[PDB]
C-alpha cells in the first residue's frame, strides 16, 4: 500500500 | 477567512502572523479539506515555535487528518525531534494509529530518526505495534538495512 502523508505529496509504503 | 490564513502563516513558519490571527479569532482548529490544522502543518514544516503557540492557544494535540495522521506522525515522518517532545509534552498519543495502523514508531523507524524513536520509546511507545501487514518498527528498520536503529527496537522474547 502507498500511504500518503503530509501536505504534500509524500507517501510512505507498507506491503503493497 | 480567518482559518485559511491561520493554516498559510502555520505552514509558512509566520510566528507573528499566527499570533496576530489568533488574537483576531482565528479557529487554532480549523482544517483544510484533507484535514490538516495548524498545529498538523507546524509540525510538518518543523516550526517548533508555533507548535508552542498554537499549543497554548488550545490546539488539539490529537488531530486525526482523513488519514488518521496526528500531528505526533507527521512530526515523527519529517524528524522534528523537538516538535515530537513538545507533542509528547502537550499529551500526543505516543501509540496513535493511522487508517493503516501505523503509530510514529513506524514512521521515525522509516528513516532512521534514531533520536525520535528513542523518545517515543521513553514516553511509552509499543514497539510490538504492527500495521495491518504485520509490520512492526523493528521489521521496518530491518526492511530498510538499519542496523543501529535495530539494536535500539529488538525484543529478546
Amino acid at each position: 500500500k502507498r500511504i500518503h502523508i503530509g501536505p504534500g505529496r509524500a507517501f510512505y509504503t507498507t506491503x503493497p | 477567512d480567518l482559518g485559511k490564513k491561520l493554516l498559510e502563516a502555520a505552514r509558512a513558519g509566520q510566528d507573528d502572523e499566527v499570533r496576530i490571527l489568533l488574537a483576531n479569532g482565528a479557529d487554532v482548529n480549523t482544517a483544510d479539506e484533507t484535514g490538516f490544522t495548524p498545529l498538523h502543518l507546524a509540525a510538518w514544516e518543523g516550526h517548533l515555535g508555533i507548535v508552542e503557540v498554537l499549543l497554548k492557544n488550545g490546539a488539539d494535540v490529537n488531530a486525526n487528518d482523513e488519514r488518521g495522521h496526528t500531528p505526533l506522525h507527521l512530526a515523527a515522518y519529517t524528524g522534528h525531534l523537538e516538535i515530537v517532545e513538545v507533542l509528547l509534552k502537550n499529551g500526543a498519543g505516543v501509540n496513535a494509529t493511522d487508517v493503516i495502523g501505523t503509530a510514529p514508531l513506524h514512521l521515525a523507524a522509516m528513516w532512521g530518526h534514531l533520536e525520535i524513536v528513542e523518545v517515543l520509546l521513553k514516553n511509552g511507545a509499543d514497539v510490538n505495534i504492527q500495521d495491518k501487514f504485520g509490520k512492526t518498527a523493528f521489521d521496518i528498520s530491518i526492511d530498510n538495512g538499519n542496523e543501529d536503529l535495530a539494536e535500539i527496537l529488538q525484543k529478546l522474547n
